[PDB]
């Protein structure tokens, strides 16, 4: 048993293991993938990242 | 979650969202009425129809895994799961929305199955590279897009809103309609997206984020069926009357307008080219809750629709032949995708099997690949229950989709007795329209809604 | 935005409850937040909405009932029972309405309720 | 869109060769075609291109060299091996860059062009 993946560093790559990853109820943590569209618990209940999501970033770049 | 199989030599999947939009409850709510029950039953008649026929399949009888997607993408993906967890069936017809399609697709590449989607129109399913063993019998909608910006046109409605869903869908087609309203001289209002998980509230706020620009006259629409219907309760709560002009999602569907028929009359919809089944009727009709114990989900449709209680065993007199039945927009599409399949199956057998009726060694281990390329090229066939008119047939191009045909809708007849939509033109490779159809579109009744930023001033006073 | 729920309670027909509801902010501007009721495999239906406005809206048939009262500081919903029905046997869904590019709609958890007679 | 080419050809050093890459119009406007050439496992390397418009470039080392001809009827790219060398053993490929919403570059299959002694 995996018991957990370190996950990738892009988004499609995150999302699609997380998807994957959630079928087979596999926790899963991030390093380097930022997108908010992971945030959504409803649709990505693991994947639990170390980073912050994009609108973070969106309004740093904003200001 | 309910399985539903059937018993042939080899087994096919199928997709189908026979449960609405899950609620925050349970995974999935009530039953699709119209979309999923008619289409699993339509997919089961064709089914039926080439198990009996001795030119498609003579010897070799082909099942079926039909399941229930209960329009989400979490769902979807289990039960695509459930399929592939023999290889972890030989083909799967399935797949109505954009991203049930698209998860599908991501998990049957992976294990080298095809796919034949009946509903799923979006663009980003063309991409080979991404999606291979993936096909479809409807077209893509970006073309859509360009058919609908051609009516925009058409109508002088420059100064459009638009409202999509979130996705793959909603996405795409925005996208597609902006860069061909660009290039037609039609500006975009405002932009927006609606979201999955949704409330009574939150369309209310779209609609009125969308009646502070009175110019917008017009919206374009590319959400599902259940954002169409909120928005247009919405609207017709807060009294805003305006055209629409909406995309594959609400098409023709009597379940949008159920309600708010007062805010969707004279709203210009795009729906897929077809025709009705003169077999399927007679097969949905000839459905009963105890006849047809193969399908719980039609128990439950049948609970839910005539307001049924089986713990009751009161409504044991109701039937389909009683009450009026239409057939949908992809009825066709998805018995052409199952028939697509079945050829695909029969052009297979009879190149690796070319003695024998029944299946081979060759043949019990299905190649999704070799099966994908027998497909995509050696299917050709007219459409199975066509009228004699038409010379219709399901050709796959390079991208595994189907030929760019439309038929334009618009809601009319503001009487409560006769509430229908009405076919005005068709689009195939050009525009087509009739506005003698369309009450407001003639100008005898009165002239139509323009949407623009200011009034076509005249050049003799005022300059521009 | 996250919707936590609270004030389940175990009492007969006639009494009163508390539901709260709160949420986290996370500089979203959460314009209206209200209840759902529901039964696992049914559609939903409101009885209870403010969109922090002072305008309010009820149900169709509570409209003298379900006191909803929400906060704009703590971000959180608080709704009354005044008078208890043995039909309101449903589980209820606080959410909340947050339009960042999706105009998207949270829930919470369900907070199953029971009337007797 | 998809690419499709032909004419692979196995040749020494000095010969004649022809690759042919064409695609499908599908009613979308490609802006710009020219051909690629690279090793498994490694980078591109861009040997020739046009843009519909006359404006052409070639690699450092092919100026005069990888005569090029298209025409924006059928969109079909034409390639000649005017001087061959044991050095362009690497597998050439053609691209073609269409603008819808993506300005996405498609590719095609492969074609092997080896030159030996
Ligand atoms: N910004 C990305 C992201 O998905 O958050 C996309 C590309 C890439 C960065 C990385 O690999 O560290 C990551
Ligand atoms: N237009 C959709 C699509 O994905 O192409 C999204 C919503 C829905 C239509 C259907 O179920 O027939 C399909």
């Amino acid at each position: 048993a995996i018991t957990g993946v370190i996950g990738g560093s892009y988004s499609d790559v995150s999302i699609q293991v997380a998807n994957l990853l959630r079928l087979f109820q596999i926790p899963q943590i991030s390093y380097a993938s930022t997108s908010a569209k992971l945030s959504d618990k409803s649709r990505y209940d693991y994947f639990a990242r170390t980073v912050p999501p994009d609108f973070f970033q969106a309004k740093a770049m904003a200001e | 979650k309910k399985v539903l199989t059937l018993e042939g030599d080899l087994v096919l999947g199928g997709l189908f969202p026979v449960h609405q939009k899950g609620g925050p409850a349970e995974d999935c709510g009530p039953v699709n009425e119209h979309r999923g029950i008619q289409r699993l039953e339509a997919m089961l008649f064709a089914l039926d129809r080439i198990n009996r026929d001795p030119h498609l399949l003579p010897g070799v009888r082909l099942g079926a895994h039909i399941l229930d997607s209960c329009s989400k993408d979490t769902h979807a993906l289990e039960q695509a799961l459930d399929f592939v967890r023999a290889s972890l069936i030989t083909g799967v017809i399935g797949g109505s929305y954009s991203d049930v399609s698209i998860q599908v697709a991501n998990l049957l590449r992976l294990f080298q199955i095809p796919q034949i989607s009946y509903a799923s129109t979006s663009a980003k399913l063309s991409d080979k590279s991404r999606y291979d063993y993936f096909a479809r019998t409807v077209p893509p909608d970006f073309f859509q897009a360009k058919a609908m910006a051609e009516i925009l046109r058409f109508f002088n409605w420059t100064y459009v809103s638009t409202v999509a869903s979130e996705g793959d869908y909603g996405e795409t087609g925005i996208e597609a309609f902006e860069l061909e309203a660009r290039a037609r001289n039609i500006c975009v209002a405002t932009s927006e997206k609606v979201g999955r998980a949704m409330s009574r509230a939150a369309f209310e706020g779209v609609v009125r984020a969308l009646l502070q620009k009175p110019s917008a006259r017009v919206a374009v629409l590319f959400t599902r069926s259940e954002d169409a219907r909120e928005l247009l309760a919405a609207s017709q709560r807060l009294n805003a009357s305006f055209t629409w002009v909406a995309s594959d999602g609400w098409g023709a569907l009597e379940s949008v307008v159920a309600g708010s028929e007062g805010a969707a009359e004279g709203a210009i919809t795009i729906e897929l080219a077809s025709y009705p089944i003169s077999d399927f009727a007679s097969y949905f009709q000839s459905l009963d809750p105890w006849n047809n114990s193969r399908n719980p989900w039609f128990r439950e449709f049948w609970e839910q629709r005539f307001r049924c209680s089986f713990r009751q065993r009161d409504c044991a007199a109701h039937s389909l032949r009683a009450v009026p039945f239409e057939q949908e927009s992809k009825i066709m599409f998805v018995v052409n995708a199952v028939y697509a399949m079945a050829h695909a199956l029969h052009n297979m057998h009879r190149a690796l099997c070319p003695n024998t009726t029944r299946l081979c060694d060759a043949m019990r281990p299905v190649n999704g690949r070799r099966l994908y390329k027998d497909f995509v090229l050696n299917v050709k066939f007219d459409a199975p229950f066509r009228p004699a008119d038409t010379h219709n047939e399901v050709r796959f191009d390079r991208f595994g989709d189907g030929i760019g045909r439309y038929n334009i809708f618009t809601y009319l007849r503001a009487g409560s007795g006769r509430y229908r939509y009405q076919k005005v033109g068709y689009w195939a490779e050009g525009l087509t329209l009739d506005t003698s159809l369309i009450p407001w579109a003639s100008p005898s009744a009165g002239p139509l809604p323009a949407s623009r930023c200011s009034e076509p001033c005249l050049q003799n006073e005022v300059k521009s | 935005v996250q919707l936590v729920q609270s004030g389940g309670g175990l009492v007969q027909a006639g009494g009163s409850l508390r539901l709260s509801c709160a949420a986290s902010v996370r500089f979203f501007s959460i314009n209206t937040m209200g209840w759902y009721r529901q039964a696992p495999g049914k559609q939903r239906e409101l009885v209870a909405d403010i969109t922090s406005s002072g305008s309010t809206n009820y149900a169709d048939s509570g409209k003298g009932r379900f006191t909803i009262s929400r906060d704009n500081a703590k971000n959180t919903v608080y709704l009354q029972m005044n008078r208890l029905k043995p039909e309101d046997t449903a589980v209820y869904y606080c959410h909340a309405d947050y339009k960042y590019t999706t105009h998207n709609t949270a829930w919470g958890q369900g907070t199953q309720v029971t009337v007797s007679s």
